[PDB]
């Protein structure tokens, strides 16, 4: 599962994975064609840990960036089951919001 | 309550679901889930001979000790939890967690003291030690 | 299929189920945990037979059992393709009827 | 009457069922089935070469030979029963069984003589003998 | 998928198939038990060929013959993926049609 | 036109049609898909490294070249055509054919003179060659 | 046998209809109504006090006297007939007539003598005589 | 209610109608702008008198003649609750049917 | 509306209906052809009052007593915009309940 | 092309639509209507003795006579237009308005010069004068 | 708050509930609507020009006034209560009442001293006076 | 029938109504309460007009003014069967849209 977020300084894909049981050395993170790509595989672990939720397969993400992205300044993280993507934009530009708060 | 035991599930059992419940309340007109909040934490459960060491482990990422709680109330297990809201300038790393509570009835009353939580690699696990017994041995027939 | 009906001798599981195509041998019945249990795997037969319907597995019920029930006492039959499983009440109680009835 | 060459049912045929008569009449918004009366013995049917030595077993778990009749009318095979009703303190050993009548067309008309049908175990079992066909050759194309 | 056609000659089954990718060695046409049979298998081919639809298979349609068509005569060609069978009608007789054309 | 790239359909991507998208307009009321016009010619795409050398085939059984165009307009792809209609004594050799038209977006625009299009056995196939690049290599993470 | 004491219906009565009956099968799903063979003769009931002389028309244009029976069982009216088939040229003068039977339960048993049917006009009308009472008076309350 | 039927001799509207209660006077017959019509109006009868269905109200039909419809041969008759419409063709012309009738 | 109940003194109808708005002068109870009648009309109030729900008009119930009940000791009660009708059985027979209670 | 005549619709008449037209496509699964396009002018039409001087008014408010045009093409009527475009600061004053078609056939040719259009209040009306008849007349029966 | 201003409800008004909202969520996918509770007791609303001398009368009968309580918080009306339950001998004198409350946004805040609540006859009547106004007066337009 | 607009110098009722057929005698614009009110009812016209659409009746529409609206600069125009309401913002503010165009 994939959420697509907007910051002020980077989205195209501020995304996360739901990567649980995922070592980062089965993911790769790439732009391939200037477009994104998260892929892997899930693997086994201990027979002593419990996993209720989809099955093991392999996986792999496909995200149009803008074509004026920064390429070179995407960054992954992998912390507890998630992978966070942050593609920095050419321009930071957060979309106003005009809500009324003091 | 989690019950293996309930007839409300399939299993192969007596109820058997398909039959007059499944049939009769076929769509889910009246009471919501609660599949909403459980999706928060999918959580299985293995017995192992040894114990319930539970192998019930839960999935929540991004989670802090303070947000969940084991308990055992009416010597039935109890997981509760929600992630923090979001900070000012929070890395989301999320979909919205929020808000629930499952609880799953032991087949026999736990010793609280011998219950193990721990929380690693977002997942929970929780060991619940059981009784040592022969089990009732099974007999065979002939054809 | 196991349907449930209550005698007043017995229930619990006054059980059947249809077993057809089964030997004895790869039927169990049980009581695990205090709860019933029939398993057993279907096998082959002659090419000769026929049959119209589910095909071939294991298979493996669990019931629960009254708490005061005579696990001892426990019976079970195999006939035809059908196994009846009988768990002795603690006290025969017949469930009261009124019809009207000469 | 059962007719496997008949055009209603699918097989890779000409009819093909998923066209105009699936498309037609999806919902079944009229006459019953009877899927409920040929539930009660589920038939098969296999043709060996030999014969339709019928590889038509039924399953009536604890039918009695009087319940059951196997008939030959306009050349057609016919299956019908019922398990007898309950006595006072039957021991059920079922769920509902009752009233039942199949019939399945022969491709070709039987020798009613040459027809055996024996019960054990539960299962009917009905033999017909057909005769001895070089069967229409199957000529082969080449690419 | 397979069409059923009338003409004044020939029906029974004036029948094509859509038989893509199918060589004519891999296709059997008959008449068993006085029923069409058209059955085949399909095969592989070229990795620089694509095909989007249904997979591959073996595949075998029945086709319920007039007691009276002539088995004899029963032709099949295939081109370009499909095949069509002709079974000649015991007498030629055209369907009539009144429909107002000069 | 078809693009891979969008976001409409399913891959693994950001979009994740089970989403808003899906959820939004599960029934299709509104718009016709054209899904009968495309039923005319399936078409797949595959991408090899030397090129877009389309794999694209096209299943026209019957059809004639000159009821075919393959053209690029905008830099992409189309395909149109339609079986010619019947003359008095066809032979069908088929299912109604007709009036298609499919459109795919490249990833680059084509050189026009470096497509070949052939139709062989009732299918065209149709070539684009791409330019050579080394691809963005994808760096590798370690745990 | 349409019986208008019958909880069945909807009066305002104890029933209710609109209580567990209705709401639990507002589809028929399950068995047919007969509401096709009995829109062949719609049939009214009205009660005059000297007599159930029965205001119980029925409309059955072009019906012979031979075709429609007027029979009393268990002391229960029962209207039952069908017009005549078709002759080879006849003038349908129709839609589609056939097979119909209806019974109505009687509050009390009829003297079969004093009943009188009559067909005229394609109506047959049917006479109950019942006995004097001077009905259970009704008594008032005040507020 | 009222069918549409051909016979050889006739159709524009072989109609009936259901008129049940209706007299005669208060029905009409007509063709208007060449195009039949039947209108009417439902009256009271006896109080001893019953009726299920339909209630009571004027009704009025519009039929589309062919252009070629002999108006002027257009006989109705009214028995037992039915008008029965009659337009002649301008050519007896009886559909064929060829039904395996001996 | 009007619910059926069941004492062990009586039934029949042991009814309710709701009639609120009504005058007990408004309201009929009876017997007639042996069935209870409740009948009755709504009227106006002040204009000072109000009510949601359904409108006024004349209202009229019809239930089949047994064919032994006391019809003669039939009561019927008015507070608070319900009446309350008891009839009386000819035996007094609760139904039994063996429920689980102290 | 309206027309009144059309066994589609239900009058009395023969077609009756209510039989195996209105029956068998219940469910409006197919075509579109152009309901929307004609949502745009609701349009009557009543016939005079004197004319279908045609009582055939149509609500355009808003509308310039450039936007409409009234013709007869087959010497059947048609009713066009669309009402401008939003200027840049345009009081709306509307809904949506937009491209629409209608048609009408007249039971006679009309002849064109005869016709008047007038559009006043936001309502065009259509005059279409008619040739003298004495009609059909109405023949009585007696009971 | 039941607020007869609030855009959600049809009246003439600018919402217009047949827009968006009512197209939207035309079926109740989703909250319950506490109808159920509210149904205990149907009140309505009316305004004379002296007062919201409410015409605000509630149906509870067989109510005391122990178990109805008449609050304002937040200057809005508020209506709550439940009749008693079941003593072990009670003339029911119903169908099941329990558990509701309901709230109305008043134009104008109340001076509570200034309400009167009373309960006669089942029915809750709760005057609100308001305050005197001109209303602003209605400008009239000519054609 | 009435849409709700905003202008930058006004909304709010913004509105039209579909008021075919009337008169500007027949309508009446009002403030009551702070919140529009539009009412008035549909008369008759010559019988050679047409309508096709919804019938005549009374008709009488309800807006939740801002608090801080102009109610004294309230405007209403009605041309070809529209009515239209103007109520002034106590500040001009357009909705900001960034759309590119040149």
């Amino acid at each position: 599962r994939a959420p697509w977020d907007i910051k002020e300084e980077e989205h195209e894909i501020k995304m996360r994975f739901d990567m649980p049981g995922l070592s980062k050395e089965d993911v790769k993170i790439s732009v391939e064609d200037n477009v994104l790509v998260i892929k892997g595989e899930q693997k086994k672990e201990d027979s002593d840990d419990s996993w209720s939720g989809r099955s093991v397969s392999s996986y792999g993400t496909r995200l149009q960036l803008p074509d004026n992205c920064e390429k070179d300044k995407i960054k992954a993280e992998l912390k507890n089951g998630v992978l966070f993507i942050t593609i920095p934009k050419t321009k930071v530009e957060r979309k106003v919001i005009d809500v009324q708060i003091q | 309550l989690l019950d293996p035991l309930s007839p409300m599930r399939t299993m192969r059992q007596m109820l058997d679901t398909m039959d007059r419940m499944f049939e009769d309340t076929m769509p889910v007109s009246g009471r919501n889930r609660g599949g909403s909040g459980v999706s928060e934490i999918r959580a299985p459960w293995d017995i192992k001979e040894e114990e319930h060491e539970i192998k019930m482990r839960f999935d929540m990422p991004g989670l802090s000790k303070e947000d969940v709680k084991i308990s055992v109330e009416d010597n039935v297990l109890v997981i509760k939890g929600e992630q923090k809201k979001e900070d000012s300038d929070d890395s989301w790393s999320g979909r919205s967690v929020s808000s629930y509570g499952t609880r799953l009835q032991l087949p026999d009353n736990c010793e609280k003291d011998k219950i193990k939580a721990e929380l690693k690699n977002g997942v929970l696990f929780i060991t619940i030690p059981k009784t040592k017994v022969e089990r009732k041995v099974i007999d065979v027939q002939i054809q």
